[PDB]
């Protein structure tokens, strides 16, 4: 029996970051539910439209897995309906998305003394994203009237920004690392169950 | 594209950069003040250079976005903060000159130094030596030779800078639109734009004149007493109806009269509270005073504090082996850090300092969610009294009684509570008239009200007609007598003192009434009262946000500074003096001097 491989998602050595998140596909496997429920603090375990128990033991098309880090006071943009820099030029979330988002603690793993400048975010967009919807671009903002040309200047920023985590930080600065689960249905025969 | 939305996401680039480039400085200096080294002094000045750069480059580029384009009251005043020129605007040799007058004349108060006339190498310092003496010592002579000693081989030289200093200043105040460096100070308290809640800057003074009138009786009553009880130690130096000499209120400069209470307690044989020994007798240590004083934070409904607080906070001298600073303070790293620098022992006063410090902390995790310019104190006299109204209730008797320190069958006399009223009012009521003739005579210099060839004239006038003090010694316009204190050496405001003494009753009184208390104010403690704990977060979390008038509705219920809630507290204390001084007079004469 080939399992799902629940275990490289959650044990990678390195996470994406906010505005470049990975997507791995799960399927043409037998899913479990006990490889997941280890690592006990879990800061948030909430779910959408399924129940973590009755989670056990369902068959669906596609599992996607979304791989990347926040801080402690941003996990809240991870539900539907929400609006804040994570969600509107981040990450969204449809209304009725199905599925569960895991987030726990990671200081120790991603912090540094000297602070730790390689996890960066999007700052300022000229508008927002449809659900599940990415954007790599690195072109200039224009705060004004004028066209900046590609340099920074007035009325010019730099749209990403870095994190710069600290072992210091409060529990609401400290980084947090996040999966998210979207379950789909599909006219193809469901395969992707376990026992 | 309005100016709103330009100022808006500039002000969020701001953020995002200053929260990063403090917490930089922040650690720096932290680490500085834990590890005396050099290497930590080289990394703190370097971050203290980049993050005084950026502010300078930021607050250049920000004057681009007019205020009168803009209306939505709270990015005002993060534009006003960085708007804010200083002394940008000045030609690059008057800057030169001003920031060489104002190291010189720290320099020169720092390293003061003043020489007995007997010998000429046993030369004594501010810090210790001078001050000392001018705490612990009974000598008539002595305390006025080193009173003129230190105004005259310090203050001397202080004058030269200090009148170019003035004039730099004012004139830097006049070209950022201001008509006097005076005007400028009293600016932070400036409310425009708000209807119902504004304040101009003229009405500080008249405010605060009207509090000193209603200050004034009382104040009279306590003169007296100290006077009458003053001229038992000194038999043939007092006169029954004159003004106390200025080398006598048990400080250098009279800024406090706590030293007199040796000589003016009201009953001897009676001991004050003190729990040291208990708290000995009974395996206290540093952890078990922070532990107990958060307890009675979270009695009142406040939450408890960061796990982080505990580990990278000292509350401990580490030894003879690292070098730190031994200042109690509350530091606010931003991002989440919150640590408390005190070298704490096993003492009552440390108890109360404890106590002052984390409602300090409290006060900053409180406005932790405003942006960043806008995270301090509604004013300059905001912080200081929270720390005050926290500390207050932890002296009382029935709270050391609730946490053991105090025996069960301890019955509490009203001596004890005219002696504790006595001690408070020395420390409290003796330093208003103080600040406000300090202040006033800052502000007269500053319009120029007082020309160049007065201001020792109106400054001895002014001490000896608010005040009530009467120099020792002739002073001409040669000495510099303001220039000796420190605040004035340094550039530094001081009516803060008098605004924060005046609102801290006020929170005083507001509190103990929501908490249903019955009986003298002074005999008041908030513990295990949510009401009094939400109705100060509602305070609390403002920070600048809002102008100080709503801060100070939210809690007290009145939109201006008051001075009743203060005299309610010193009531009997009032009655005791008044049935006290039957056989005496009450005030003074300006014409009588010792020199007479
Ligand atoms: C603050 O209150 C606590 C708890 O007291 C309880 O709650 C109160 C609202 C009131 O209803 C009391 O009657 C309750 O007992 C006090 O702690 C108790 O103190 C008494 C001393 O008489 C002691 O016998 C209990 O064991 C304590 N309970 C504990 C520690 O859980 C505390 O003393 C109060 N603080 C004051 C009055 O300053
Ligand atoms: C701070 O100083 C700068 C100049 O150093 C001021 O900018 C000038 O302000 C005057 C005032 O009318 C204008 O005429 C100029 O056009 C401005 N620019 C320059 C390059 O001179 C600035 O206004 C000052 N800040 C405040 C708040 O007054
Ligand atoms: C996660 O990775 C750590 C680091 O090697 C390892 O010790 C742990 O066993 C891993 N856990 C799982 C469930 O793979
Ligand atoms: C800084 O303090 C720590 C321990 O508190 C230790 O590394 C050392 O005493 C100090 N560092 C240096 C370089 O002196
Ligand atoms: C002021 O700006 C803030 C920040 O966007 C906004 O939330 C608030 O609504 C603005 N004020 C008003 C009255 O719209
Ligand atoms: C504060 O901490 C104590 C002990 O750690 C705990 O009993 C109490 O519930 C805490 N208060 C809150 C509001 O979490
Ligand atoms: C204290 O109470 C006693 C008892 O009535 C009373 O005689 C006395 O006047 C009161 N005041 C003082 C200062 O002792
Ligand atoms: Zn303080």
């Amino acid at each position: 029996t080939n399992l799902c491989p629940f275990d490289e998602v959650f044990n990678a050595t390195t996470f994406a970051s906010v505005y470049a998140w990975n997507r791995k596909r799960i399927s043409n496997c037998v899913a479990d539910y006990s490889v997941l429920y280890n690592f006990a603090p879990f800061f948030a375990f909430k779910c959408y439209g399924v129940s973590p128990t009755k989670l056990n033991d369902l068959c669906f098309t596609n599992v996607y897995a979304d791989s990347f880090v926040i801080r402690g006071n941003e996990v809240s943009q991870i539900a539907p309906g929400q609006t804040g820099n994570i969600a509107d030029y981040n990450y969204k979330l449809p209304d009725d998305f199905t599925g569960c988002v895991i987030a726990w603690n990671s200081n120790k793993l991603d912090s540094k003394v000297g602070g730790n400048y390689n996890y960066r975010y999007r700052l300022f967009r000229k508008s927002n994203l449809k659900p599940f919807e990415r954007d790599i671009s690195t072109e200039i903002y224009q705060a004004g009237n004028k066209p900046c040309n590609g340099v920074a200047g007035v009325n010019c920023y730099f749209p990403l920004q870095s994190y710069g985590f600290r072992p210091t930080y409060g529990v609401g600065h400290q980084p947090y690392r996040v999966v998210v689960l979207s379950f789909e249905l599909l006219h193809a025969p469901a395969t992707v169950c376990g026992p | 594209s309005t100016i709103e939305e330009q100022a808006k996401t500039f002000l969020d680039k701001f953020n995002h950069e200053a929260e990063d480039l403090f917490y930089q400085s922040s650690l720096a200096s932290w680490n500085y003040n834990t590890n005396i080294t050099e290497e930590n002094v080289q990394n703190m000045n370097n971050a203290g250079d980049k993050w005084s750069a950026f502010l300078k480059e930021q607050s250049t580029l920000a004057q681009m976005y007019p205020l009168q384009e803009i209306q939505n009251l709270t990015v005002k005043l993060q534009l006003q903060a960085l708007q804010q020129n200083g002394s940008s605007v000045l030609s690059e040799d008057k800057s030169k000159r001003l920031n060489t007058i104002l190291n010189t004349m720290s320099t020169i108060y720092s390293t003061g130094k003043v020489c007995n006339p007997d010998n000429p190498q046993e030369c004594l310092l501010l810090e210790p030596g001078l001050n000392e003496i001018m705490a612990n010592s009974l000598d008539y002579n002595e305390r006025l030779w080193a009173w003129e000693s230190w105004r005259s081989e310090v203050g001397k030289q202080l004058r030269p800078l200090y009148e170019e200093y003035v004039v730099l200043k004012n004139e830097m105040a006049r070209a950022n639109h201001y008509e006097d460096y005076g005007d400028y100070w009293r600016g932070d308290y400036e409310v425009n734009g708000v209807d119902g809640y504004d304040y101009s800057r003229g009405q500080l003074i008249e405010d605060v004149e009207h509090t000193f009138e209603e200050i004034k009786p009382l104040y009279e009553h306590l003169h007296a007493y100290v006077r009458a009880k003053l001229m038992n130690a000194y038999p043939s130096y007092i006169s029954p109806i004159g003004c106390l000499p200025a080398h006598l209120l048990g400080d250098m400069w009279g800024r406090f009269w706590t030293n007199l209470y040796s000589l003016t307690v009201p009953f001897g044989q009676k001991p004050n509270i003190d729990v040291t020994d208990a708290m000995v007798d009974q395996a206290w240590d540093a952890q078990r005073i922070f532990k107990e004083a958060e307890k009675f934070f979270v009695s009142v409904g406040l939450p408890n504090m960061t796990q982080g607080f505990w580990e990278n906070s000292m509350l401990t001298d580490p030894g003879n082996v690292q070098k730190a600073v031994c200042h109690p303070t509350a530091w606010d790293l931003g991002k989440g850090d919150f640590r408390i620098l005190m070298c704490t022992k096993v003492t009552m006063d440390d108890f109360l300092t404890a106590h002052h410090e984390m409602g300090h902390i409290q006060y900053d995790m409180a406005y932790a969610a405003q942006p960043f310019l806008l995270r301090n104190g509604a004013n300059e006299g905001f912080h200081e009294a929270v720390g005050e109204i926290m500390s207050l209730s932890a002296a009382t008797p029935k709270h050391l009684k609730s946490i053991g320190l105090l025996s069960p069958d301890f019955q509490e006399d009203n001596e004890t509570e005219i002696n504790f009223l006595l001690k408070q009012a020395l420390t409290i009521v003796g330093t208003l008239p103080f600040t406000y003739m300090l202040e006033k005579w800052r502000w007269m210099v500053f319009k120029g009200e007082i020309p160049k060839d007065q201001w020792m004239k109106k400054w001895w006038e002014m001490k000896r007609e608010i005040v009530g003090v009467v120099e020792p010694v002739p002073h001409d316009e040669t000495y510099c007598d303001p220039a000796s204190l420190f605040h004035v050496s340094n550039d530094y405001s001081f009516i803060r003192y008098y605004t924060r003494t005046l609102y801290q009753f006020q929170f005083q009184e507001a509190l103990c009434q929501a908490a249903k208390h019955e009986g003298p104010l002074h005999k008041c403690d908030i513990s295990n009262s949510t009401e009094a704990g939400q109705k100060l977060f509602n305070m609390l979390r403002l920070g600048k946000s809002e102008p100080w008038t709503l801060a100070l509705e939210n809690v007290v219920g009145a939109k201006n500074m008051n001075v009743r809630p203060l005299l309610n507290y010193f009531e009997p204390l009032f009655t005791w003096l008044k049935d006290q001084n039957k056989n005496s007079f009450v005030g003074w004469s300006t014409d009588w001097s010792p020199y007479a």
